[PDB]
């Protein structure tokens, strides 16, 4: 959901670091202005298309 | 960087968890609503628990960022919505006996029970007993004492309560920048940042009082035909200049004066419009009549409902050891879920229910695109106000001769159109000052102008002025007569019910006009035309993205409420109704007392 720049064709990302939005670095923590950068789907069959 | 893109950052994580604690907390709502168990209540405490702790840090994490620099317009209201709604600033023993008041007050509304003089043998409720014998029973002794009985053992109990209530209120809002409570629910409707659309607060109580102000001369004329033809009932009792009795209404409060078509029908000889039989000769089911309701939505352009939609929704109670609410709803679980929970008989009042619920879907499935903390209505009224146009036209002999219900054979002249506007007269004109006396009571009373002393000295004194009703018993200090009242022991804005009726008139007269109709207001449809439902389908996408009064210029060309299209849908009800007063008397004295 987070990432500094965008990606180059054909290419593929797995480093999972803090991404830092504020202007203090947070030393990779979780907090204000530091979150993960994976996010996670929900499935459930009661959805809709 | 700047505040801007450290804001965007954060609402684009807050909707991403929002949608998954909300979809819980619904589902398990749902769960209990069509499954009566404990275990499914511990499931809504669990889901709702949690749902509102998230809420409490998001609205602390909320407050880093100042609002004066955001100038999009977009993300302030994001904030202004999760920073106020969440936010707690009493104390904790304060914060607690508040919230065990609102308790008690929902306890004692629900295990409130009256019955029968010098006899505790045997006791009812007020939903199965009290409702009908106000609804049908004519015994003057019966209804007068019925409605004595309730408020003293009722009101009594929620005075002192109610005096501890309005004090912790008013510290609420006086601890935020509002001045008092009151003007806190005023600031719904409140509009800044934007030229030429700006509504201020204090604007709503003129325009509400200047609104009332025309519509009197209608209210007055149905008032003296009423009496008129409530001396027939009671002679004795009613005086030909004096107020109407305060438990001679049909209903507990004198809400509504529907139940009073019987007792007050302008020609009883002629045929009333009914269809109920004919659905029965046809064999109707209820799949079938959501089928037909969902062809009308179909007809005018907007899509029909989805796959998941027919297969989770219930619409015929299970009966047997399976015990669920009957109270029609219309649940969006968001995230592409949208149910309809309501038990549905073989009646014309169903099936023109199923169209009211089926227009609050289409207006949820309407804005599914915007964010989720913009996945509302304009304001309070708007969608009330879209459910109900469309209940209008369904209720037309067209409709009713096109689908098939109602024979060709029907004719229409001067009884049958004035019929049906009476029997809406009765359930739409009469409401309004009811409601409009309550609110400004209750505005005045948050105020605190009026002393406590003079609770109850004002509530009547001023029912005699506007609503033009008398009580048939009098009461002291000790009663609490508007604690009766559901809406306001438990908490809700009640101003909703007097914007909603002036919009939905509006509406209609809007989409007839774009419709090409011609001839009376009252007998429009718009079956076959899609203009009306493009142009419709344009003001109900943009959901809380735009000012309420930019949404009304779209669609009828005003940024403000109007009371004209109300009167021109009465105007014919106007000029019989003046033609059967020439002999009876217009106005009622507030002298009279039926207590001698
Ligand atoms: C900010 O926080 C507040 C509260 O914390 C949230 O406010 C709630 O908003 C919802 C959405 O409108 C309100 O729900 C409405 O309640 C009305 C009150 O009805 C009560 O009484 C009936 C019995 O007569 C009960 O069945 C019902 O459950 C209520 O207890 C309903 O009348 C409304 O229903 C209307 O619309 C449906 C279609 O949706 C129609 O089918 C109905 O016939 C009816 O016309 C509606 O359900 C709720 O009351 C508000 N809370 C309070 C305390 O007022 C905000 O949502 C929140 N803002 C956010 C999250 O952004
Ligand atoms: C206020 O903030 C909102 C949200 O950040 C801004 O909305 C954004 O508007 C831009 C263009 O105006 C959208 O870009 C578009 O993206 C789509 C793909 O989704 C692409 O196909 C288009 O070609 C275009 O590039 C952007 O998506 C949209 N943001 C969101 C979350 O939808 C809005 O513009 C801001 N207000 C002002 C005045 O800038
Ligand atoms: C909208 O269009 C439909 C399609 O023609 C109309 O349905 C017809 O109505 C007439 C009555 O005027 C019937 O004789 C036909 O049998 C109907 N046909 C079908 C396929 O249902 C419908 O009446 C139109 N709506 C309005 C309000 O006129
Ligand atoms: C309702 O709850 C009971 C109790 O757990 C459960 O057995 C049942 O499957 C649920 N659903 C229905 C439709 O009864
Ligand atoms: C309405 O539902 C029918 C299925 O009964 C479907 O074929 C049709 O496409 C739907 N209407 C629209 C506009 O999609
Ligand atoms: C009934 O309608 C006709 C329309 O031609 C009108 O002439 C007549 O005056 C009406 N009668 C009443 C009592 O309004």
């Amino acid at each position: 959901l987070f990432r500094k720049s965008k990606l180059k064709p054909f290419e593929r990302d797995i480093s999972t670091e803090i991404y830092q939005a504020g202007n203090k670095p947070c030393n990779g923590v979780a907090g204000p202005n530091c979150y993960s950068p994976l996010q996670s789907y929900g499935f459930r069959p009661t959805y809709g298309v | 960087s700047t505040i801007e893109e450290q804001a965007k950052t954060f609402l684009d994580k807050f909707n991403h968890e929002a949608e998954d604690l909300f979809y819980q907390s619904s589902l398990a709502s749902w769960n209990y609503n069509t499954n009566i168990t404990e275990e499914n209540v511990q499931n809504m405490n669990n889901a709702g628990d949690k749902w509102s702790a998230f809420l409490k840090e998001q609205s602390t994490l909320a407050q880093m960022y100042p609002l004066q620099e955001i100038q999009n317009l977009t993300v302030k209201l994001q904030l202004q919505a999760l920073q106020q709604n969440g936010s707690s600033v009493l104390s904790e023993d304060k914060s607690k006996r508040l919230n065990t008041i609102l308790n008690t007050m929902s306890t004692i509304y629900s295990t409130g029970k009256v019955c029968n003089p010098d006899n505790p043998q045997e006791c009812l409720l007020l939903e199965p007993g009290l409702n009908e014998i106000m609804a049908n029973s004519l015994d003057y002794n019966e209804r007068l004492w019925a409605w004595e009985s309730w408020r003293s053992e009722v009101g009594k109990q929620l005075r002192p309560l109610y005096e501890e209530y309005v004090v912790l209120k008013n510290e609420m809002a006086r601890a935020n920048h509002y001045e008092d409570y009151g003007d806190y629910w005023r600031g719904d409707y409140e509009v800044n940042g934007v030229d030429g659309y700006d509504y201020s607060r204090g604007q709503l109580i003129e325009d509400v009082e200047h609104t009332f102000e025309e519509i009197k001369p209608l209210y007055e004329h149905l008032h003296a035909y009423v009496r008129a033809k409530l001396m027939n009932a009671y002679p004795s009792y009613i005086s030909p200049i004096g107020c109407l009795p305060a438990h001679l209404l049909g209903d507990m409060w004198g809400r509504f004066w529907t139940n009073l078509y019987s007792l007050t029908v302008p020609f009883g000889q002629k045929p009333n419009i009914d269809v109920t039989d004919a659905m029965v000769d046809q064999a109707w089911d209820a799949q079938r009549i959501f089928k037909e309701a969902e062809k009308f939505f179909v007809s005018v352009g907007l899509p029909n409902m989805t796959q998941g939609f027919w297969e989770n929704s219930m619409l015929t109670d299970p009966g047997n050891v399976q015990k669920a609410v009957c109270h029609p709803t219309a649940w969006d679980l968001g995230k592409g879920d949208f149910r309809i929970l309501m038990c549905t008989k073989v009646t014309m009042d169903d099936f023109l229910t199923a169209h009211h619920e089926m227009g609050h879907i289409q207006y949820d499935m309407a804005y599914a695109a915007q964010p989720f903390l913009l996945r509302n209505g304009a304001n309070e009224g708007f969608h009330e106000a879209v459910g109900e146009i469309m209940s209008l036209s369904a209720a037309t002999p067209k409709h009713l001769k096109s689908i098939g219900l109602l024979s060709p054979d029907f004719q229409e002249d001067n009884e049958t159109e004035i019929n049906f506007l009476l029997k809406q007269a009765l359930t739409i004109v009469g409401t309004l000052p009811f409601t409009y006396m309550l609110e400004k009571w209750r505005w005045m009373v948050f105020k605190g102008e009026i002393p406590k002393d003079q609770w109850m000295k004002k509530w009547w004194e001023m029912k005699r002025e506007i609503v033009g009703v008398v009580e048939p018993v009098p009461h002291d200090e000790t009663y609490c007569d508007p604690a009766s009242l559901f809406h306001v022991s438990n908490d809700y804005s009640f101003i909703r019910y007097y914007t909603r009726t002036l919009y939905q008139f509006q509406f209609q007269e809007a989409l007839c006009q774009a419709a090409k109709h011609e001839g009376p207001l009252h007998k429009c449809d718009i079956s076959n035309s899609t203009e009306a439902g493009q142009k419709l389908f344009n003001m109900l996408r943009l959901g809380k993205s735009e000012p309420w009064t930019l949404a009304l210029e779209n669609v009828v060309g005003a940024k403000n409420m109007n009371v004209r299209p109300l009167l021109n849908y009465f105007e014919p009800l106007f000029t019989w109704l003046k033609d059967q007063n020439k002999n009876s008397f217009v106005g009622w004295s507030t002298d009279w007392s039926p207590y001698a």
